[PDB]
């Protein structure tokens, strides 16, 4: 979970 | 009446809101263009991608989910995705012409649309029943917003694993529901019911968007349209 | 003078390129739009895309190019993707303006534009030095075809397993392209040699190409804006 | 490579 992890902060 | 941290959850919701949706969904020129097999499944997946980020954004400003652990943010931001997506275009949604409409004459989405994006009318047929049946309660901004936040923050999901403090930020934002529609809607005296309710159609639309997302996903000629982060949040990774 | 089975391999790569390539790039519509951080990867994502599938299309018609193993032809597709792409990309490259010129004024590619796509001067000014170079050879329609060709059967690639069958089909296209310039162009004593050379530029380009895009993948923010084609094609899975 | 080897028929 890349993406979700950045889009998270 | 209403305590001052019921209002200020109320607000921080609202604002949120406000800063994650456009009603004048001028990003749409942005996304691959809608064609009139699977024409509209470049469009439609550029714009599921562009809604999950502003999910993801309006999530973040939910009061407490900032505290959960980045596993169970994914866990509930996995799980409930669609089902806010659906929540949030109901906004879009309109009675006079069954569809939302986002622009133009390109942004205008009928049901025929969504056949062409790979999908069929038995995820469609229940969705504009849901979508009609969410547009009459004519909802106040705070319900919709509330709604979306009560939803998002269901431990009922696969994944979570604090299932008793999502439970309890659930039941704060319910209690800020249940009291504004009190204090605050004429004539809401049933209301909040029928929007407890609306969370139980959004299961089986869930559910039955999963299945089809699955044939869809599984035939790489369809998966490569879709977009790095639709792939990420409707896959299966633990 | 040139033989059939040489003429009929010139016949076929020829018609293969004709159709994967279009000159009105008609399709250009369909990719997200160009904006002049990172406004231009989105089109550039979307274009190196549909280029990549392009490239496909005319591989699976290169003679020979079928009859390697699925393992074989995704090592030579993955390693030469980005060389394929800078050969066929010449095309549609100008000398009058040192652009990509790809249609009205959103499809005219300078190279600035390269720049706010998540790319450096490190790259784009050897490749425009290239394009230039490559322009300059005035190719016949043949010996662009063919040097696709060899670029794409070129032996010394990571992953390649049968280095001795695809060294065999890569100088049968280089004896047919030899005796093409004797045969049939004129003040063509030189071109080959020249042409050979292009291709040790190609190695430089790619290495630099791969170092930028494990930059730009490796930052979640920058990959997702790619698609599951380029993120596989160009992604470091065995 | 999904993808790769679909398009590769
Ligand atoms: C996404 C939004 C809008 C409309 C939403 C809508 C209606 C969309 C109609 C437009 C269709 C274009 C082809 C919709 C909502 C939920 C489910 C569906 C159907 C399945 C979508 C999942 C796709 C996936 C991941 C590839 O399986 C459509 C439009 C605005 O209200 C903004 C809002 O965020
Ligand atoms: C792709 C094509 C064309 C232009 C190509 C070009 C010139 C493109 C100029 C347009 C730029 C738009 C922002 C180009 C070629 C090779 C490398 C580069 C730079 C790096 C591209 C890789 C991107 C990636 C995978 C995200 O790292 C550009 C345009 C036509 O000639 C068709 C042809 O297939």
């Amino acid at each position: 979970h890349k993406i979700l992890h950045r889009l998270l902060q | 009446m209403l305590s001052d941290e019921q209002m200020q959850i109320i607000n921080s919701l609202v604002e949120a809101h406000h800063k994650t949706y456009d009603d004048s969904y001028s990003d749409f020129v942005r996304f691959r263009p809608p064609v009139r097999r699977l024409s509209m499944l470049p469009h439609l997946a550029d714009l599921v991608s562009y809604s999950i980020q502003k999910v993801i954004g309006f999530a973040k400003m939910i009061p407490g989910f900032r505290d959960l652990t980045a596993e169970d943010q994914i866990a509930l931001l996995k799980s409930s995705a669609i089902e806010i997506i659906m929540l949030r275009s109901n906004q879009s949604f309109s009675l006079e012409d069954m569809s939302w409409s986002c622009g133009g004459p390109d942004f205008k989405y009928c049901i025929n649309d969504v056949t062409k994006a790979g999908h069929t009318l038995e995820l469609l047929e229940p969705l504009v029943k849901f979508q009609v049946g969410l547009k009459k309660l004519k909802l106040h901004e705070e319900e919709h917003v509330l709604l979306m936040a009560i939803c998002l923050l269901s431990p009922d999901r696969p994944g979570v694993q604090d299932h008793v403090r999502i439970e309890a930020l659930q039941d704060r934002l319910c209690d800020v529901l249940q009291a504004y529609i009190r204090i605050q809607h004429p004539g809401g005296r049933l209301l909040y019911a029928k929007m407890i309710q609306k969370l139980a159609d959004l299961r089986s639309l869930n559910e039955e968007h999963s299945k089809q997302y699955r044939s869809l996903s599984f035939q790489p000629e369809h998966s490569m349209q879709l977009t790095p982060l639709v792939l990420e949040v409707f896959g299966s990774e633990v």
